[PDB]
């Protein structure tokens, strides 16, 4: 291998032997294409003109009134999309093209990942198969329209428990026959190497920017930059950059669901142990026996069971800090954006709002300044939020 | 490790190849499973290879996926798993039992006390199906240590570095599955590989006198013998009888 | 009056007497902010760290393959908000602030101007009611979530046919008694002056962008910039600093419809006489003897039966030169843009588009510099086009 | 014109202030709508302001935009209004009549013609309620030609340059809706206005005292008129008893 599959002790690629000469192959060329001129620009012209990248870093004005807490948000939610998602399949759809494939697999849950492989496909003229579970289907209609819209194929998942767990696994088994034609397009920072530090370099602008703009406009570094973490690449976008600037915190919010003394929760980092699966060995959400169960948590988006290797190990040297919010604390921060700062935020990163929230209401007097991870719109939760409220 | 050896050793100075069958442990029911191996071996199964239920079987295909299912809905668990193996090799002490796996239920209880409760109720090998040759090491020594061979599948993508590290490697038999199929019989027997069985389209006899001449050892008919299960969901009669008829067919055909 | 209520013959103030000294104070307040740094300035830094401008400039990859057309896109569905309506809406919520407003009244049908005044009241502690049309109400169940949400009151008009015709007058009755402690925000550039010129003014920076960003891009003036006109502003918005580049056409899609020849269409400016209605002389779309009636389009946003007073002008001189869609034509449009490029436009903007792509196929040879006007993203429109399709 | 300045010379030459009813025509019915005319009349109205029913009435209230709709149902159009007004005018020789109108129908066919048919009908004013002063002349000038009065709103927040050009502009009389009540009354006689009449809230008798005295020349009801008939809605004898009862009792209130 070129690089390293292992932060610390996890990660690695426990796949079959039969996939790893194609993960043996997007290594070497992800090396290359990081190496090449051509790539970038190519790669910087679509974030910025496709897509409209740099996003807005917004200060919060409303929000902090009477607290000595500065937010800034970060705006992933006015990209192209409404969902930070669209900078990495952007540059893993350029990747398959500088292979010289011509399919894309991919799998989805809640929508959003299958329907940002759909429209980078449309856009460069590849095949795209996305598979879903039948449960997620039938709950993700508004977004298999706009997948089909948009000319990808979907195919219904529904064996085991209909859920992205078992999407993940079909649309592999897919690869190991399909890989000199096909790219699978692996949704998050998570699964066998070296998807762990593609998927990070690919969403590593968002760090760069919020670092740039909020030197532009407070002339320090931010004091901690909060994020939610579904599996990592959000996370580990907005945290890549500041993670050698030793006096800037990293606080990656995750999904409390119903409790942490509910077991319905997402929360595999903190309460669940480690394990190997979906190629990595990083910690997850399984029985006393090893079979991995399902999460659970508001934010469909939220809801996967395990976490990325390498926020497993920044939390071991002690350099990030993971904290929960449970959903009635999601939603509150949610009412609170809109009603507030005219933002409706996603349910998703709703969660790491809700923890900055509770970090200025419980200290008022602190001076500290917060960044937190815009990272979807909430127009796709509009309709949930409305079933509970 | 060693039974292996005595089977080829017994295969070869009698002409024959062996015929291996693999099911899984617990399907459809924990007593269903242990009539149905012992209706396969008396049929004329040379070794056997079972299959533990696992939740997402990344290297397994659907047949195979619900058949877990099936097995999952018995009220089968891991504990259920070693006192089914121990009363297998209770009767029958002589045939390899090898078992397929997948690496988060041998590392769940450390890897070292899954070797060791193999070894202690009388497995042969282990096949962890989705831990590669480079991530071998924790899982291989471990086999060794407790005397059990580590079973390696030889893709058919292998390049000549994996077949010389397979090879290296395994013990008991190589998992057989562009490269001519003649040729990597070959290559295997010059770089001293264990036994390579053929594994892939292993389904009618002509096939395994094809394996055979080929120069592979014997061949492991995987989804074929969960399919008659299948078929014959709950037709027990003809779930018996089709598998004993099917196994020495099968087997019939390696003696020459 | 301290500048001209007319455009050629169309404009005026034809509004009852007792609204007058509003008007006049609100065209006296916008004189001088337009002529206060300070007022320049706070306004474009909501636009640039609130909203997300300078919006984006696709240039169109696959849909003008074979032809001589080079389609480009402005990307005012990127904006904060999925649509245009942003700009102008701040722009005069700042104004209230500067003329000591305390509240925010506004009207709407579909609901995307009275999400965007309340989202810009929220952002600036005003207190906002809508009014909308009963049957606007019911039908447009996600938006008045979206504004109760953010603070908004709503009040459900149902009188004459309850519909924006309806709520228009209701909301100026309220402004009739309320005109020095709030403001109206009128959705469109139409009505009573100075909201032509206002509603101008404060989308004028679409047009000034496209400009430059064209001609850092191409080098060279666009040929034709085609623009959808439901009522006004984003046509006027795109059309404003091209306006004198006499070399640079200007086409404005109109509504067609269920078609021409059906009457269910909302195309006043070229198959419906002048009149005086909503305090101006335009075009508009009633019977034969003065009674207005309601027009038709598939595009919720785009029915409204008159046209802003400056549009009906350009006409006139022949500087500007109007066309029609039909339904039909433009939901091919949608769908083709999904399916190539990737970007799903809303209804609206899909008449501008489709315009666009008339004139490549009908004139395959011909080398010509387009740029169409996105104006508003499709996500409002999925399930509509699902019903159809 | 001219037949206002009749009656307010009579009714001044009699100690007494003017008294006009709203009501609009074709509401709810054509047929009832003439008898409700010639009961209000005949109970007393000095002179009458009727509405033509129009799409959304900007100046207007709910009452009179409800009233719309039912004359609209009736299947009242403009051209069964101007037949309406004629024979009105029929049997009525001397009471003024004045409309209240929206800008569209009357350029709708042209503001000329339209102001001819009104003085060929025999019209006295028209007030269009959504042309304010300063966008008069068209409307201004062609009433004039064909000797119809311009009837203009002066408003609760009157500035001092609007008071001199309503005073210059109106005739038969001004339409009143900061500035002391009285105050308004001085200032308009002073700049020659023609009569001044309140049409703030005149529902109960003792406020057509309140603006007689005050020097407001006499009152309009508005909405109390068609409020009665809305009660009344399918109450037909007392639809016009209470009619009539309501016109004398407030007129009755105007003779000092
Ligand atoms: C898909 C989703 C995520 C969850 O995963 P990450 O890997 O952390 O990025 C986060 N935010 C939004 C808004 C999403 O739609
Ligand atoms: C509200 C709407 C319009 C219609 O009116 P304009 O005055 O032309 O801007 C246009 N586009 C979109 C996408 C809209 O939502
Ligand atoms: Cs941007
Ligand atoms: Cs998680
Ligand atoms: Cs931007
Ligand atoms: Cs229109």
């Amino acid at each position: 291998t070129l690089l390293n599959p292992y932060f610390g002790e996890f990660g690695g690629m426990y796949v079959p032997q039969i996939l790893m000469p194609a993960l043996n192959q997007l290594e070497e060329a992800f090396v290359r294409a990081q190496k090449d001129p051509e790539f970038q620009a190519q790669f910087a012209d679509l974030l910025k003109n496709y897509a409209g990248r740099p996003t807005a870093l917004t200060k919060c004005q409303n929000i902090t009134a009477g607290t000595r807490t500065t937010l800034y948000l970060k705006r992933e939610d006015l990209l192209h999309g409404g969902a930070h998602k669209t900078n990495q399949v952007l540059g893993q759809a350029l990747l398959a093209k500088r292979m010289g494939k011509s399919e894309i697999i991919a799998e989805t849950g809640a929508g959003q990942h299958g329907v940002a492989s759909a429209l980078a496909s449309a856009l460069l003229g590849l095949k795209c198969r996305i598979y879903m579970g039948a449960k997620d289907v039938e709950r993700q209609s508004p977004n298999v329209f706009r997948m089909r819209l948009m000319g990808a194929e979907v195919i219904p998942v529904h064996s085991g428990s209909a859920t992205l767990k078992d999407a993940c696994n079909e649309a592999l088994r897919d690869w190991s026959g399909s890989y000199e034609t096909a790219h699978y397009m692996l949704g998050t920072a998570a699964g066998p190497h070296p998807y762990p530090t593609i998927v990070r370099e690919f969403q590593r602008m968002i760090g760069e920017e919020t670092k740039a703009q909020i030197l532009d406009k407070e002339g320090r570094l931010p004091d901690a930059v909060i994020a939610c973490v579904g599996g990592g690449s959000n996370a580990i976008g907005m945290f890549a950059d500041f993670i050698n600037d030793t006096s800037v915190g990293l606080i990656g919010v995750e999904p409390g669901g119903h409790g942490i003394e509910t077991g319905e929760h997402g929360a595999p980092l903190k309460h669940g142990r480690v394990g190997i699966y979906f190629g990595m060995k990083a910690p997850m959400m399984q029985t006393a026996d090893g079979q991995i169960e399902e999460s659970y948590s508001i934010s469909a988006g939220l809801d996967f069971p395990s976490v990325g290797p390498q926020h497993a190990y920044l939390n071991s040297i002690g350099r990030a800090d993971y904290v929960s919010i449970t959903d009635d604390e999601a939603l509150e921060a949610f009412k609170t954006l809109c009603r507030h700062e005219g933002i409706i935020p996603a349910l998703e990163s709703s969660h790491a709002l809700a923890h900055a929230l509770k970090m200025m209401r419980e200290q008022p007097e602190k001076e500290q300044l917060l960044v937190v991870n815009l990272s979807g719109r909430g127009d796709k939760d509009i309709f949930t939020v409305h079933d509970i409220l | 490790m060693e039974r292996y050896e005595n089977l080829f050793a017994q295969l070869n100075d009698r002409r024959e190849g062996a015929f291996v069958p693999f099911v899984t442990l617990g399907d459809p029911g924990i007593e269903q499973s242990l009539k149905i191996i012992d209706t396969l071996i008396d049929a004329g199964a040379d070794a056997l290879e079972l299959g533990v239920p696992f939740s997402d079987p990344l290297a397994d295909g659907p047949t195979i996926q619900n058949a877990n299912l099936r097995a999952f809905a018995a009220g089968v668990t891991p504990a259920q798993c070693f006192e089914m193996l121990a009363l297998i090799r209770e009767k029958h002490p002589t045939i390899p039992i090898g078992l397929l796996m997948y690496a988060n239920l041998v590392f769940n209880n450390g890897i070292d006390a899954f070797y060791a409760r193999c070894e202690q109720v009388g497995v042969d090998s282990v096949l962890v199906a989705d831990v590669p040759v480079e991530e071998s090491a924790p899982f291989r020594q471990a086999a060794l240590r407790h005397n059990i061979a580590p079973i390696f599948i030889c893709p058919p993508n292998a390049d000549d570095d994996l077949l010389r590290q397979v090879a290296s490697y395994g013990r008991g038999y190589t998992y057989l599955l562009a490269l001519p199929l003649h040729h990597l019989i070959e290559k295997l027997k010059e770089y001293h590989a264990a036994p390579a069985l053929q594994g892939f389209g292993i389904s009618s006899p002509e096939q395994v006198s094809a394996a055979v001449r080929a120069g592979a050892a014997g061949a492991i008919s995987g989804s074929a013998i969960v399919k008659i299960i299948e078929k014959n969901l709950a037709s027990p009669k003809q779930m018996l009888a089709e598998l004993r008829s099917f196994v020495s067919a099968m087997k019939a055909a390696s003696r020459a």
